[PDB]
């Protein structure tokens, strides 16, 4: 396969390498606080783990949308790729398992730590879009 | 690729940049330590600033050699491509932006769009040889 | 820089933890203890502020940073409790009779209230939702509250007669009136010795801790019956001598300041929302 | 309490808020002590309260008020039969066991059986088996029994040597040791006492305690003193604010209850 | 909110919003301060009713516009409180209290960061142009004695109190500016006056100033060089107050437009104690 | 049967079968003690209520001589020297409302393991090393007066020679658990004729005893720390009308009270050379 794609790209034709679980995502374990304060008792935003071929994302609200309009809080997570994948079979499951147990997490500047005690709702209105 | 190829410190006029894909302009505003009475009334120490300090630069690429195809002020090939696509009322396909928007074409300049653009510009150059 | 608009804040989950900086927190900030005026009678000293400040010197605070203030009782501290320093902690006696008034003072002290004025004669009044209260302070607040229907007719009351109103407060230093939300009400606040104020809690107040000294542990700081959250900043100690209470506070300065944050509204970063 | 599995499924749509339809088709009932309406001293306070309930989505003919004299007089036969019952219990420091056993009778659901004390001997089989006595005066004297039907620390004929657990009390919940039979000396002239067993708890009625700190050890063991979702307790100075707090927060109080 | 450091980008080609002025009227409050000489000349018991009914037709709801009364500019200067979302002040001018309006609008129109001063123990100084010493009370007699490096009063005696250099004499509210970088000794009458070492932050923009009568005589800045006339320093010539109140209620849409309710301070006060 | 003071790391599998019930053998082997106030035995009106209870304990599983009954007069006199003897201990104490620090200091002794050193007040100035160091004094009448020194052995607010300038943290109390500021050398004025004070270190909880508060609300603050008021598994409380309900409740629920406690961790042979008594 590699010498075939070598000879096809030596003449500038289209090639394809077939990968089983490709390492397209760099390791990026981080978060984002859309609503925050130094008390860290009413937070809102997303957390994610991009590793190997796996994205695990979890948006959390501490108020559980008690003051959001129509009791609905919209989350969003956009992952840009480095190379254009083609004909990908993707297992999409709800309920990200890594961000579902209580943990203490350093802040953005690394100064203090904040506590995260999650209870899990199911994801309402999932929209997964594949942008090119 | 993050490496400083060329640098220019307080040199204006025509400069040269041999190999680059990022342009970093780092200018700074220094308050003038000696000011005549016509200038000292502009910048008080207090809050109401009716005259706002502003410092600018202008950078104009006159000519450049690029490995990929582009558009410029010399050729008319993009104009020929858009004239053919607009004269015959052509539906929007999968690759090119609707209406051949060059801003949306160079905003997301993918390699498949690069290959299509180079092929169609080559055919436009051929027709511009024959048809005036 | 860049005040006003809210920004999303991202950060890696593998950033190194910072240093201890409990030292720098003690060496920068201030501290204010609030004891009842009878305590110095049991203490039997005129130079125990001089004593205890030397005791606070051991735990990192400098000499002129820990401040001591008085109040006569829980009722007359509730007339106007003005707390401003970097860390406030109040020591209150447990009276079994003054249960509600201690809960009222705790509700005032532990939450931040946006506060609009009220004019009793002029308008008709209603509460928007659950975070809206009518906080009245003064020498003697006697509040009678008359509900009105959708046509501004008296529900169980008559808007001419102030006697037929429904009495919710009688000669109290601090009242947090909660009425039903969405009903227009008419008021009978005696404004000569009282001042009622339409307030609205934005969140909790964090630069104050409440140490109640004796008794059983609860201060209901929420309005509804269905919850009464024992927060991290309210706490309870037992007493026989006050010296044991003061020594316990001086010992556990580190833990009591640890459970109290820096009051978000002080900070430069929260300037043009609600306090610079 | 069903036992045939209801399968269901995840990722199916959350239904809309039936809390309004819950309000339109139910009966909410306060229970206040007589001293409340003594301080209230209005002749039409039920009208003004019921219209304040009408603001919060309850219809006109859906809110009923029933008095009780005190905790002792409420415990002789409490009738809880609206679709949503809440009681307003004054806190007495002396009446502390009586509030606990009242809320034990009120909050939990009991399957009861009769008890003829003259004709039989009675053992408690279960942990959840208790003896519940109502009436005007319940003088309950209980003596244990060995295997051979002999009195343990009493004479099984003479009633003076018995061991009393209740002296002239309206409601008494008696827990004795399990597995041992007992001879009983209840006064059946005023007191009716029954052999009851604890089922699942009654999700109909909530208890707003009105006064001091919590005391309610409704479980018979010393180990657990669980503060459930309906052992609510407000502090107070005026009775009017006690009712206004209930009328304002009907959503959060109906929210922690269910129908029967 | 506390990550202020991240810059906001925006764009120069995005669309304008749909005129969020009517939604400003519904979710705000308005307190206009009037002197007691107004309420003397007004001659009505229910003129708040008449005016609030006129505010209703401008877009306000009923329960939004409150009025608060002060006696004069001297008594309002003792402890001025800004109670609600948009404040405007109606101050009647005369040529006597020419400074007592300049320093009052200096206190009202700016956000001040005040710290307490124990003048009986410590010797205080001013760090730059930004701080002043703002002293309020029923009577302030401020006497400032400047020292040198050796802690010796220049042109005065530290021990004797009659050789002092008085800055204010029997004044309700004082804003003293002294020489920056020189340690000073005080004789503020602490029984009837509290002096505070107090820095000047940015301006407070929920309150506007309406000088009713007189001339364009007002300043914020204590230097002689800058005497700025901001967008919410405004003035009205008066003959009767009814023209003034009708002028205020007619042009509410222009007076709010030079104010901002984002500068609400959670407290009615004006000084931000102990940061 | 060895390696008594080494603290070796065990390695247990997570697939080991669960052992048998062990509760019947615990009931046959060990001993139980029940401490009651003398007002109980006043209201009980019996001489042979001990045998009545012991036959009910026989029904519950214990043998006849395995359940021991001792008593005390009041909480103050039980707190003079609480020496709690047998394998499983549970104490019944009535909530006197006017005394609240007495019960909390009593359960501070009883529900914790205290490693304590002696003191000599005439010789030494005593500082507390950290938080688990307390000063526990017991006797007929303790009156403790503390004098904080500076770093030069000069008293802060107290003359080192005068004893009336000293300030008292407790007077006329049976048991006093004194917590002062850590790191400051202190002079004491304990009445050493009727009171012995000792330098104590809280190692951990005591594993063999529960406390049943008969009546009265939740008051127990074990840890002399204002922020934490822990409610452990063995601070039970019940409400009373007669004592017979209390005794029938503690006899009915032996299998819960023995369950929420364990054997004492020090009293085992395995804790041989870590402070065994
Ligand atoms: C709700 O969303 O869905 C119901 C059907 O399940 C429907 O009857 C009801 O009208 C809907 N209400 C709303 C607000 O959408
Ligand atoms: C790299 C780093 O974190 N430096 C800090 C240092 O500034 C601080 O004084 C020290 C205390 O020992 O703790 C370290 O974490
Ligand atoms: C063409 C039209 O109707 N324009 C309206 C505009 O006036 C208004 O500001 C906005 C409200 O959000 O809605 C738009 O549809
Ligand atoms: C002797 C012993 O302890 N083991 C028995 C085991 O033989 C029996 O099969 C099991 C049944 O549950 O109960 C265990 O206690
Ligand atoms: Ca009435
Ligand atoms: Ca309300
Ligand atoms: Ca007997
Ligand atoms: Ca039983
Ligand atoms: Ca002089
Ligand atoms: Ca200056
Ligand atoms: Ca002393
Ligand atoms: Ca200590």
């Amino acid at each position: 396969e590699y010498i075939e794609n070598w000879n096809l790209q030596n003449r500038r034709q289209r090639t394809g390498f077939t990968f089983h679980k490709p390492n397209i995502f760099p390791y990026s374990a981080s978060f984002t606080l859309n609503r925050s304060q130094p008390a860290h008792d009413n937070l809102m935003g997303t957390m994610w783990l991009n590793a190997g071929s796996e994205i695990q994302v979890a948006g959390f609200d501490y108020s559980c949308a008690i003051n959001a309009p129509a009791n609905i809080q919209q989350f969003e997570h956009i992952v840009p790729l480095r190379r254009v994948l083609t004909t990908a079979t993707i297992t999409l499951l709800p309920d990200a398992e890594r961000f579902s147990f209580p943990r203490v997490i350093n802040s953005a500047d690394g100064a203090t730590t904040w506590f995260f005690n999650p209870v899990i709702l199911r994801p309402n209105n999932v929209e997964v879009e594949f942008l090119l | 690729n993050g490496q400083i190829i060329n640098t220019y410190q307080a040199r204006f006029g025509t400069i040269v940049a041999r190999n680059f894909d990022t342009i970093r302009l780092s200018f700074q505003l220094m308050r003038p330590p000696n000011m005549t009475p016509a200038v000292a009334v502009l910048f008080p120490n207090a809050q109401p600033f009716e005259h706002h300090a502003t410092v600018g630069l202008t950078l104009r690429i006159e000519s450049a050699v690029c490995e990929s195809v582009l558009a410029d002020a010399s050729e008319t090939l993009l104009a020929n491509v858009t004239s053919v696509r607009q004269e015959y009322a052509i539906p929007v396909g999968p690759v090119f932006p609707p209406g051949m928007n060059w801003t949306d074409l160079i905003t997301n300049y993918s390699p498949s769009r690069e290959d299509n653009l180079q092929r169609v510009f080559t055919v436009a150059s051929i027709r511009s040889m024959l048809i005036k | 820089q860049n005040y006003g608009i809210n920004l999303p804040i991202t950060g890696s989950m593998d950033t190194a933890y910072a240093n201890s900086t409990q030292e720098e927190t003690f060496l920068t900030s201030t501290l204010c203890l609030y004891y009842p005026t009878e305590a110095a009678t049991e203490i039997n000293d005129n130079s125990w502020k001089d004593t205890l400040s030397q005791l606070f010197l051991t735990k990192g605070w400098p000499t002129g940073s820990v401040y001591f203030k008085e109040y006569t009782n829980i009722a007359s501290f509730s007339v106007d409790p003005q707390l401003y320093c970097d860390y406030n902690v109040v020591l209150m006696k447990y009276d079994a009779t003054l249960q509600l008034d201690m809960s009222e003072l705790a509700d005032l002290i532990l939450n931040e209230w946006l506060c609009n004025p009220m004019d009793i004669t002029l308008y008709y009044y209603q509460q928007t939702d659950e975070a809206n209260k009518w906080i009245s302070m003064g020498s003697s607040c006697t509040i009678k509250v008359c509900p009105l229907n959708t046509q501004t007719l008296g529900i169980g009351c008559l808007t001419t007669d102030a006697t037929t109103f429904e009495e919710v407060a009688t000669a109290e230093k601090l009242v947090i009136t909660d009425v039903v939300d969405g009903v227009n009400h008419k008021l009978d606040v005696t404004t000569a010795t009282c001042t009622i104020r339409n307030c609205k809690k934005l969140g909790p107040r964090e630069n104050v801790a409440v140490i109640q000294v004796g008794g059983s542990d609860i201060l209901d700081i929420t309005a509804d019956p269905t919850t009464a959250p024992q927060t991290e900043r309210m706490m309870r100690i037992n007493w026989k001598k006050w010296w044991q209470v003061f020594y316990t506070v001086v010992d556990y300065v580190d833990q009591i300041i640890q459970v109290m944050s820096k009051r978000s509204r002080s900070l430069n970063s929260a300037a043009f929302y609600y306090r610079v």
